[PDB]
């Protein structure tokens, strides 16, 4: 037996991290890139499987 | 970065031309739509008759 991948999985950054409110998405932008690189990552990882 | 779903893709990336691909250029949600929902129905009537 030998697993060849995983389940692929999206995470948007923004949405689960906010949700609704639309002030706290005005704020994620402080960090900068933290959403990008974590989507980039996962896509990543996507097309990898 | 709000003419043309292309223009969407490009302004995603940084290069003015798009080889072959398909990319995740925006995250769209249902906005939902302006209706409420109701309460418990009444138990008894008004202790005035």
């Amino acid at each position: 037996i030998l697993p060849v991948s995983m389940t692929k999985t999206s995470v948007d950054c923004t949405m689960y991290i906010c949700g609704d409110s639309t002030e706290c998405s005005n704020l994620l932008l402080q960090y900068g890139s933290f959403c990008t690189q974590l989507n980039r990552a996962l896509t990543g990882i996507a097309v990898e499987q | 970065c709000a003419l043309d779903p292309l223009s969407e893709t490009k302004c995603t990336l940084k290069s003015f031309t798009v080889e072959k691909g398909i990319y995740q250029t925006s995250n769209f949600r249902v906005q939902p739509t302006e209706s409420i929902v109701r309460f418990p129905n009444i138990t008894n009537l008004c202790p005035f008759g």
